[PDB]
């Protein structure tokens, strides 16, 4: 999930 | 267009709420004039201990209503902050781009917007303006001018200094034989192979003859200072479908370099054919202005522009295997989108001295250092 964060950091991570 | 900047302030807010997941570290100062110009000088001054390294900057301001001023940060980066502003030197006229000489960093070239390149050395000047004489003028009447921002020092040939020069041309300073306190250096060579404006230009990093240059006439050049013509470049590529803004050579592959432009594109190319874009790196909504290769690592590169986001890319990861979930974020290639940035990104410089932190500045007076989360980049969870 860090990963997929970094590729949207405009939308909240969950 | 009101309800646009609540968009960009509403999406600021989910990433500072982002910021502790995605970033080892993240440090946010405003400059007192906006930077068009980033660049780390090549020292780090650690002492040992008080658990801090001291790194530098060198920025510039753009401004017609103040004395302009060319400026030295010191920057505390820690090692399990504080920004300062070091040097203010007077410029004269507006900042665009401001490089040091590898072989002697005290010596800045500055990019005006008028035809001609400044050289200062920030040893022989006062440290502040206690002074405060201005030379700025009440008004400033600037009638034919459009010019781009590229500005690159040869770094195996000392004193060779290339810019981007006023009606479509690249000129040559050599300011190794400096004259007898005359202090004004005409050009060597003028190149005249560009049809618009050319908008950046650099030496290749192991070849001290061949260097590249990108314009407005979609067309990325490729030059050599041994050939008798000078109106008539090497290699000429039709690179993009539209504006070519930056471009910057590989430090660990010497063919390849990559050139990012307004048609939202970054293209990757190889020298010993330039009929083949390699790759084109795809997810900037607008204008990119600025890309740069890491020179701690072979593989990533990353690229800015009107858009805010500074995009860092990853070429070991091109043609993966990807779901539609994932493929909705970009291409497996996008390792990163940073998005501290609330105006346009003018300019970023990779940190030489510690591994994967940028400093990125922008048209709000933000500067931002940062550096993404070790976990990320190391494909490690
Ligand atoms: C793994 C992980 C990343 C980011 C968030 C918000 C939660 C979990």
């Amino acid at each position: 999930c860090t990963k997929r964060a970094a590729r949207r950091p405009y939308k909240p991570c969950a | 267009d009101a309800v646009e900047e609540r968009v960009i302030n509403e999406e600021y807010k989910i990433w500072k709420k982002n910021t502790p997941f995605l970033y080892d570290l993240v440090m946010t100062h405003a400059l007192e004039w906006p930077s068009l110009t980033a660049q780390w000088l090549p020292d780090v001054t650690r002492p040992e201990g008080k658990d801090f390294s001291i790194h530098r900057l060198v920025l510039g301001t753009h401004t017609s209503d103040e004395q302009n001023h060319l400026v030295i940060a010191s920057v505390q980066l820690p090692n399990d902050g504080k920004i300062e502003i070091e040097i203010k030197i007077n410029h004269e006229g507006e900042v665009n781009r401001a490089r040091y000489m590898p072989q002697n960093p005290c010596i800045i070239a500055t990019k005006t917007p008028s035809s001609d390149v400044l050289v200062f050395d920030y040893t022989k000047h006062p440290s502040k303006p206690d002074p405060s004489g201005e030379c700025n003028p009440d008004l400033r009447l600037r009638g034919h001018q459009k010019e781009g921002y590229g500005l690159s020092w040869n770094p195996n040939l000392s004193g060779h200094l290339l810019s981007a020069s006023d009606d479509h041309t690249i000129c040559l300073w050599d300011i190794s034989a400096v004259p007898k306190e005359g202090k004004v250096v005409d050009a060597k060579t003028i190149f005249t192979g560009h049809t618009a404006v050319v908008e950046d230009v650099s030496w290749h990093l192991l070849h001290e003859s061949l260097f590249g240059s990108v314009a407005d006439d979609q067309k990325l050049m490729i030059w050599d200072t041994r050939s008798n013509n000078t109106s008539k470049p090497s290699h000429s590529v039709d690179a993009h479908t539209a504006e070519v803004n930056c471009l910057s050579f590989n430090p660990y592959s010497e063919f390849i370099l990559a050139t990012g432009s307004a048609d939202k594109t970054v293209a990757l190319w190889d020298l010993r054919n330039l009929k083949l874009k390699l790759h084109s790196f795809e997810s900037h909504k607008d204008e990119i202005f600025q890309v740069q290769w890491s020179p701690h690592n072979e593989t990533i590169l990353a690229s800015s522009g009107t858009d805010r986001r500074l995009n860092v890319w990853d070429l070991s990861k091109i043609g993966e295997e990807q779901s539609p979930e994932d493929a909705e974020d970009g291409p497996p290639e996008l390792l990163f989108i940073h998005g501290g940035h609330t105006a346009k990104i003018s300019d970023f410089s990779w940190n030489p001295n510690e591994p994967w932190v940028i400093c990125s500045v922008s048209e709000d007076n933000i500067m931002q250092v940062w550096q993404m989360a070790e976990n990320i980049y190391n494909d490690e969870d």
